[PDB]
């Protein structure tokens, strides 16, 4: 876990291979979870058939893992701006346009592009102002 | 712009998100084998959860 | 049911949740779950039609492996701690599982599964005792270990169930099937806030029993399992579609409503608990709960569907009246949020 | 003898491994019938002759056979026990495996701690508590038996 | 109000019933003389003799009692069902929708007189002896399949529940006789029944009721020459032993809850509005909701019973 | 117990695992919750009897006697099942989709 | 609990056995019973919250009488190394081992 | 929360301390609240079972109307209570435990200096 948290600890827009690669592990957990309980309920009808789509959500996933790992880190450096949630926008945005692609969808794109990207830039602003997730009680 | 383009994106997409979202989630066998190894996957889950962030 | 047996197990479903509740030895905490799981199923197969022995055989495996779950953490917690209760320092998977384990008793999020099916295949009224004073039980439970449990789980719990009940909902005709979702949703809000505020969940559940119940009997006065029946209220019974419409967008958290507290006040002490992230998608989707609720509200009031010649027979006999109860626990329900501050 | 212990744990693991690969109900009675013989020895190995003895008698005969009873009354229609086996032996083994992980890295504390000059030690005297002291637990019991009779011929009818 | 409580103290059907209590339903074609052998096997055994099922039956039933205005009373006319057999609006299916809801009524209310009083029923034509008219109706141009399905659904939900009919006395009477015996009473419409629908009726009589009742119940037949000698017949009845069928088993415990259900209406005939939308059945919102409007404010029906001043109740104000 | 405590344990998990993944007879599953029960009563009669704790023998015996009935009601359900669908093949209870 | 119904009716149903220190059938105390009363007598009038903090020497001492686990680290550790010297043919087991004994 | 307070009763309804409270007045805005959400559950009930809505089961208005007041003044006098210990808790916390909540010193805006964004 010590490893994926390496995400943040360096700058955004920097070591971009440890991003993407870190962004294309998750995407992949992902898919293996998403795949499972798409196994699990609406079974298949062979044993290969859905080591196939176990295969295919996952790939898919860690595809919309990568691209957003890899135009977020990227766009930084061009950018020159490393905290700018903008970045991850456009991230957020190519990794919907890999879904929809996947998915062999304009629409879906489109979709995909607006709200995926606006979750991500959220995560950005969330890292910058510091908002807690699942925060312990403190009444 | 008014009619299709706005009301494509805004009021009916949102409207078509969900539809969808409610067909895959809905669409369930009924039998028991398949909704309890879903059972099985949560607790490997939430095992997992507290696990990595032991 | 021989009378004697109709008392028998109405005292042990009865003795089964009270038990729960007052004891403090786990123990006895487990048996009273027990006692509920035993006294519970022979009320769910009373028709004895195929669809019941469905019911109950998936209802009673899930519920046995569940209290199987709840009995190993108590017997685990003994040895980390001789005593029969948890403690603060409990080993932390210990109460994962017994927040699992009681999340599929209470079926929240995603042990959702066998909920919807064992009702929608049960009578509505035994329906009404499955779904409000077989939940009593598990979420004492719950009330009572709240100081040690996972904020992280239980809120992960919440919201699944917020969404699994909404989506669910939205799709289901059969309203016995959409007031099983709507209870998934429910009791969702309520575990989101047991780590915070105990208090609160059990405002959350009265709400939602004092909401349901009037709910229930008014599905029942008609006995409509089908939108499609309900619709025809107009003609069946015209005065009981005033409330039923109030309630329904109570059960959603619209504001005038008593229906609004609940999901304001667990609003509240998440925010003043910092959870601003978490609240806000969970009452974003809420709103999809009032979509499926306002759905059937047009059906029954809002529009008049068409009805039946044979319809015209059974308004001529006398309508079998609605116990005290209906209103007592309409109006409670629909109108009290005047009186909010001393309700929690 | 030696991990006198140790051995019939892991035989309790293997039976429950079988009736897990869910061996056909009656061949499965078996697996839950001999573990339970296990579970009887295990118990009776840390000086807990009334327990044990107590399962072997209620859980062993009493329950587990009512099971298979009714497993050939009802279900006995029933068409890869060998295919079990192979899943079995090989899991058996990888459970070896899994223990030969502690032997790279982690009884002399068996019994534990005892009252050597005792009369009244005897375990047994405590389930007794039932009637002294624990007086409430009995009563639970109690009212679930009863409750059973009623319930069941409302289920069976 | 009769209930568990009731129950639980005496009020039991096992300390109310008799050998004269039993459930007779005579049944024959359109003309079978069955109204006179009925009023005297009830003559005979004291028997409670309910009229056969009518449009305004149950209006006869509820409240005052005067028959309701057609449209009140779902605008059937066995009339119109003869003169315009295949019509447009289907007045045929709804006559026979509304005849099944009130036979189901009088069933009802025969088996709560029965488990109350004790005494017996003697129904003439009951709900399972219905479909025969249906069925021949099918087999004429009178109603389309999906009407007979809906019938038959409305049928397999309702009918089960109640207790068969103990004996189900018939009459026999070959087509030409009963088309001869209807130009005896004269009455346009009545007069103008095709024969081979009058053939369906009795078929499925002999080919599907007869038998199928034979089992659960004692069918006992009666040419007509048996008949108008109510004197034999009651005499048979009185002979046959009532042991096969589903009666046997009906235990005081059993037989509250059968009671507690015929003891309401409501449900009785709950099934009977089921919706399913098939044309003919259906009131439509702005038509029904004014007849509604318009039953509802019917005096002594704008209240329940009990409570509307118009017909002269009083005491409303501590009610 | 240190190491006899985690197979007995790991037993309830195998049998966890068994409950959970049904496959054909339903007795099978009922059976192997069955396999829980007695490894959740050996291992409180076990801590129970080398924490030398005799007022809690009451327990390990409870156990079994609230899983006796339990298990008598899963059995009278079975019962019901293949009365009404002549096995106790699960497929069979997908009615209520 | 979450009714008290039993405080209030003063019944004691399910209080009187609920740690390792309440009174055991004929007086044959517990074992760890010198501790778990050292840890509750401590935490009676102080809530959890500082149950937890303050009175973690009774605990972290009523943890080992129990799972008795550094003992057996100990013990155990003691058992390889003097594996080790018999290796080195350092130790052997002295007549204790086969001696004389105490009544 | 409050539960586990010192002295607190296991399972009495309002403890007697709540005697020093002042009793809600009769027709205290809420207590008449209850009264007409009574009256309207009883009119609500006449309605659903089909009786002249007003004009009938006076005596049952009564007993509603007198029902839920009656529960009003009990509860009420016990939600009165339950706030009224929460700042007897509340304000004895902020002194015993005194610098956690210390008095502060608000700055004369004429020394506060908050800068100015002009509209324009
Ligand atoms: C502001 C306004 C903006 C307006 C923009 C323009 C709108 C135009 C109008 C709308 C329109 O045209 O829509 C048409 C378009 C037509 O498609 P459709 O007919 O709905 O087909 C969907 C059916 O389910 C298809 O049925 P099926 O039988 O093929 O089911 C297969 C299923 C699945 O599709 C596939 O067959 C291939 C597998 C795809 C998913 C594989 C991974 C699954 C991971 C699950 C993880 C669970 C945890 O299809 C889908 O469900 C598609 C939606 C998938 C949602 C995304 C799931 C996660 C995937 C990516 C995970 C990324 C993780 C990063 C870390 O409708 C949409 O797809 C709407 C969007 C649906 C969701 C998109 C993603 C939103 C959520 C983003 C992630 C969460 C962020 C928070
Ligand atoms: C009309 C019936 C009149 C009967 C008169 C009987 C004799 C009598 O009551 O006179 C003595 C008595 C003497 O009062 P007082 O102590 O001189 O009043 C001085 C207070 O400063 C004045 O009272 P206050 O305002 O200081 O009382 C504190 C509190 C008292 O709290 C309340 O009583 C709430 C009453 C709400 C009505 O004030 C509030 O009402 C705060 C809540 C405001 C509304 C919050 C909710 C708004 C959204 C929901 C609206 C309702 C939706 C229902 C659900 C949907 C239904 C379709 O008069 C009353 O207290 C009753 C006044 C009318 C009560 C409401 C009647 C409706
Ligand atoms: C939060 C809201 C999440 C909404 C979607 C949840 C499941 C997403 C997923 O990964 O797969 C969809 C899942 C299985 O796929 P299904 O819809 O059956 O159809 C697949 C083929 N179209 O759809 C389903 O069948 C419903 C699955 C519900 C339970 C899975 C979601 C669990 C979310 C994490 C819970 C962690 C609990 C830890 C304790
Ligand atoms: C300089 C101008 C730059 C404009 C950039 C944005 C528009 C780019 C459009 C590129 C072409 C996209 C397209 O053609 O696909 C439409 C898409 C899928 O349509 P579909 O029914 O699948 O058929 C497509 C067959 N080729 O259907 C869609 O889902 C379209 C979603 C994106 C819509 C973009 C325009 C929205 C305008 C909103 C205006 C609100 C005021
Ligand atoms: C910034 C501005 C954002 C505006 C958002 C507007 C949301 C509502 C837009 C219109 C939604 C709508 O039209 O719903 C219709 C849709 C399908 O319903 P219908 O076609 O009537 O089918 C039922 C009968 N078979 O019903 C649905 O499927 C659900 C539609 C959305 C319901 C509320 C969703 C809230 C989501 C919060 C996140
Ligand atoms: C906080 C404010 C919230 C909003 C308040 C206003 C809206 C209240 C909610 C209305 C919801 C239902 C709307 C649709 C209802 C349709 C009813 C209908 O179609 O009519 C038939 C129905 C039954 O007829 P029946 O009474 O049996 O006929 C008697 C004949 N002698 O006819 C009836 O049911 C008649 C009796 C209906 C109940 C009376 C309603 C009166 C209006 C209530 C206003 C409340 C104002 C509160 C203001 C609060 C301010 C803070
Ligand atoms: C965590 C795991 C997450 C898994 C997520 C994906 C799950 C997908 C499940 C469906 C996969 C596609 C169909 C596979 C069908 C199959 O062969 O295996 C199902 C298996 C046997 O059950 P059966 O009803 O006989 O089905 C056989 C049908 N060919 O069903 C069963 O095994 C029933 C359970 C009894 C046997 C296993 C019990 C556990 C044994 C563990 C032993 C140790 C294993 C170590 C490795
Ligand atoms: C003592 C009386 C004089 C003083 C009253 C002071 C009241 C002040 C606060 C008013 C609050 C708003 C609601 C007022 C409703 C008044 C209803 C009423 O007075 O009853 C008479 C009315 C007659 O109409 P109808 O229903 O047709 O009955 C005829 C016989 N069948 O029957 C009805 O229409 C009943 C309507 C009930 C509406 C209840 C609304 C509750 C909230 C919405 C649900
Ligand atoms: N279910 C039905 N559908 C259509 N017509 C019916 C039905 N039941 C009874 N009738 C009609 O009622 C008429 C009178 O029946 P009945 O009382 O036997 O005649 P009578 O009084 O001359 O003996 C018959 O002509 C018959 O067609």
């Amino acid at each position: 876990k010590r490893f994926f948290e390496s995400y943040h600890e360096v700058p955004d827009g920097t070591q971009c291979h440890r991003k993407t690669y870190i962004t294309t592990a998750l995407g992949g957990i992902c898919g293996i979870i998403g795949s499972a309980y798409s196994v699990s309920l609406n079974p298949a009808d062979s044993t290969l058939e859905a080591v196939a789509r176990v295969g295919r959500y996952t790939f898919t996933a860690a595809a919309i893992g990568a691209m957003f790992g890899l135009t977020t880190c990227v766009s930084a450096q061009v950018r020159e701006k490393p905290d700018d949630p903008l970045n991850y926008f456009i991230g957020g945005c190519a990794g919907g346009l890999t879904l929809g692609a996947r998915t062999h969808s304009y629409g879906t794109a489109a979709m995909g592009c607006v709200y995926m990207g606006t979750a991500a830039a959220l995560f950005k602003i969330g890292k910058l102002e510091g908002w807690e997730l699942f925060p312990t009680p403190k009444v | 712009l008014d009619l299709i383009w706005l009301e494509k994106t805004i009021p009916k997409s949102t409207s078509t998100l969900h539809t969808n979202m409610t067909t895959l989630t809905t669409n369930q066998k009924g039998l028991i084998k398949l909704y309890f190894m879903s059972f099985l996957i949560n607790i490997i889950l939430i095992i997992i959860l507290y696990s990595i962030n032991l | 049911m021989n009378p004697i047996t109709l008392a028998i197990i109405y005292f042990t479903i009865f003795l089964g949740p009270v038990i729960t509740m007052s004891s403090t030895n786990l123990m006895l905490m487990w048996v009273g779950l027990e006692f509920s799981l035993l006294a519970i199923i022979p009320m769910l197969i009373n028709k004895k039609n195929p669809r019941s022995t469905e019911a109950a055989t998936k209802y009673f495996v899930t519920q046995a492996t569940a209290s199987m779950i709840i009995l190993l953490a108590i017997v685990l917690n003994y040895k980390q701690l001789g005593t029969w209760m948890f403690q603060q320092q409990t080993n932390g998977l210990i109460l994962n599982m017994t927040l699992m384990a009681l999340s599929m008793k209470l079926g929240l999020a995603p042990f959702h599964f066998w909920l919807p099916e064992v009702t929608q295949g049960i009578p509505l009224h035994m329906g009404l005792i499955l779904l409000t004073w077989q939940k009593i039980a598990p979420l004492s439970i719950l009330i009572q270990i709240y100081p040690l449990l996972n904020s992280t789980i239980i809120l992960m719990l919440a919201i699944t169930s917020i969404f699994m009940g909404a989506w669910g909902g939205l799709n289901q005709t059969q309203m016995r099937k959409i007031m099983a979702y709507s209870s998934i949703a429910h009791m969702g809000w309520m575990l989101a806030i047991l780590p915070y505020n105990p208090s609160l969940t059990l405002l959350n559940l009265m709400i939602y029993i004092i909401l349901t119940a009037p709910m229930f009997m008014a599905l029942m006065l008609n006995n409509s399992m089908t939108i499609n029946s309900i619709s025809l209220l107009w003609n069946k019974t015209p005065a009981m579609l005033t409330m039923i419409s109030l309630m329904l967008l109570s059960l959603g958290g619209l504001p005038p409503l008593t229906g609004f507290l609940p999901k304001w006040i667990i609003i509240t002490e998440l925010m003043k608990n910092n959870c601003l992230i978490m609240a806000t998608l969970m009452a974003m989707m809420a709103l999809l709960n009032l979509f499926f609720y306002t759905r059937l509200i047009y059906s029954t009031s809002l529009t008049m569907f068409p009805t039946n010649n044979n319809s015209k027979m059974m308004t001529h006999q006398t309508k079998t009246k609605p116990n005290l109860m209906f209103s007592t626990l309409a109006i409670m329900s629909t109108m009290t949020l005047p009186l909010a501050p001393q309700l929690i | 003898m030696n991990n006198y212990i140790f051995v019939l744990s892991s035989l309790f693991l293997v039976g429950c491994l079988g009736l897990a690969l869910k061996p056909s109900p009656i061949y499965g009675g078996l697996g839950l019938i001999v573990s339970g013989f296990v579970g009887c020895l295990m118990v009776l190995g840390f000086g807990g002759s009334f327990l044990g003895l107590m399962v072997f008698l209620i859980y062993l005969g009493g329950m587990l056979v009512v099971f298979g009873y009714t497993t050939a009354m009802a279900t006995e229609e029933y068409p890869s026990n060998w295919l079990i086996l192979g899943f079995l032996v090989l899991g058996v083994i990888m459970e070896v495996f899994l223990i030969c992980v502690l032997n790279y890295y982690d009884g002399d504390w068996l019994m534990y701690e005892v009252d050597d000059v005792g009369v009244m030690l005897e375990g047994g005297i405590g389930v007794a508590a039932m009637y002294s002291c624990a007086t409430w637990m009995m009563v639970v019991a109690g009212w679930s038996l009863f409750a059973g009779i009623f319930i069941i011929i409302e289920i069976t009818r | 109000r009769y209930g568990l409580l009731a129950a639980i103290l005496g009020d039991k059907t096992t300390k109310k019933l008799h050998e004269y209590s039993r459930v007779i339903t005579v049944d024959g074609n359109i003309c079978s003389g069955k109204n006179k052998l009925a009023k005297e096997i009830a003559q005979q055994l004291g028997m409670k003799h309910y009229p056969e099922a009518g449009i305004q039956y149950s209006s006869t039933t509820t409240g005052d009692g005067r028959p309701l205005d057609i449209e009140f009373s779902g605008s059937c006319s066995l009339e119109k069902f003869y003169d315009d057999p295949k019509s447009n609006d289907g007045n045929s299916y709804r006559l026979q929708s509304w005849l099944y809801a009130s036979r189901l009524l009088q069933y009802a209310d025969a088996l709560e007189h029965l488990l109350s009083t004790g005494q017996g029923v003697v129904l003439e034509r009951s709900i399972y002896s219905d479909f025969v008219f249906l069925e021949a109706m099918y087999n004429q141009g009178y109603i389309r399949k999906q009407c007979v399905d809906h019938y038959n659904e409305i049928k397999r939900l309702t009918l089960p529940e109640y207790l068969p009919p103990h004996a189900v006395i018939y009459i026999d009477v070959p087509v030409p006789e009963v088309q001869s015996r209807i130009q005896k009473k004269g009455d346009p419409h009545e007069m103008k029944v095709t024969s081979a629908y009058l053939q369906d009726i009795e078929n499925a009589y002999k080919k599907t009721f007869l038998p199928k009742m034979s089992e659960m119940c004692e069918v006992l037949v009666y040419d007509s020459w048996e008949a108008e000698d109510p004197t034999k017949v009651v005499e048979d009845i009185e002979y046959l032993k009532y042991n096969k069928g589903p009666w046997l088993k009906q235990d005081d415990w059993t037989f509250h809850y059968l009671r507690m259900l015929v003891q309401d209406k409501t449900e009785v005939l709950n099934y009977t509005t089921i919706p399913v939308y098939l044309p003919e059945i259906t009131i439509g919102a702005h038509q029904g909701s004014r007849i509604y409007n318009s039953f509802r404010e019917l005096p002594g029906r704008k209240y329940a019973p009990g409570y509307n001043a118009e017909v002269g109740d009083k005491w409303i104000w501590l009610k | 117990m240190p190491s006899t405590f985690f197979n007995l344990t790991m037993a309830f998990s195998l049998s966890l695992l068994g409950t959970l993944m049904f496959r054909s007879h339903l007795m099978s599953t009922l059976l192997c919750l069955e396999g829980m029960v007695l490894s959740l009563f050996i291992m409180t009669s076990v801590t129970s009897l080398n924490s030398n704790s005799m007022s809690s023998m009451p327990i390990p015996i409870t156990i079994l006697v609230f899983a006796a009935c339990e298990a008598a009601v899963g059995l009278a359900l079975l019962v019901k099942v293949s009365n009404t669908y002549g096995t106790d093949y699960v497929q069979n209870l997908n009615l209520l989709q | 609990p979450f009714l008290d119904i039993q405080k209030k009716l003063g019944i004691s149903l399910d209080r009187h056995f609920m740690f390792l220190s309440a009174e055991q059938p004929y007086k044959n105390a517990a074992r760890c019973h010198a501790f778990e009363k050292e840890w509750i007598e401590c935490a009676h009038g102080i809530g959890g919250t500082r149950a937890k903090k303050e009175c973690k020497i009774e605990f972290d001492d009523f943890e080992e009488c129990l799972l008795r686990y550094k003992t057996m680290r100990r013990m155990h550790d003691i058992k390889k190394q003097r594996e080790k010297l018999m290796k080195e043919g350092k130790y052997t087991p002295p007549p204790h081992h086969s001696g004389r004994e105490e009544p | 929360m409050m539960n586990g307070r010192p002295g607190h009763e296991p399972l009495k309804f309002l403890p007697d301390e709540a005697r020093s409270l002042p009793p809600p007045k009769l027709n205290d805005p809420r207590l008449v609240y209850m009264g007409l959400l009574g009256y309207c559950t009883g009119l609500m009930d006449n309605m659903l079972r089909m009786r002249p809505v007003m004009r009938a089961g006076l005596h049952r208005q009564l007993l509603f109307v007198t029902s839920f007041v009656f529960a009003g003044y009990f509860y009420l006098k016990r939600q009165n209570y339950l706030y009224a210990v929460k700042d007897h808790d509340m304000f004895g916390y902020i002194k015993l435990h005194p610098e956690d909540f210390p008095e502060k010193e608000k700055k004369t805006y004429a020394e506060i200096l908050e800068p100015f964004h002009p509209v324009r």
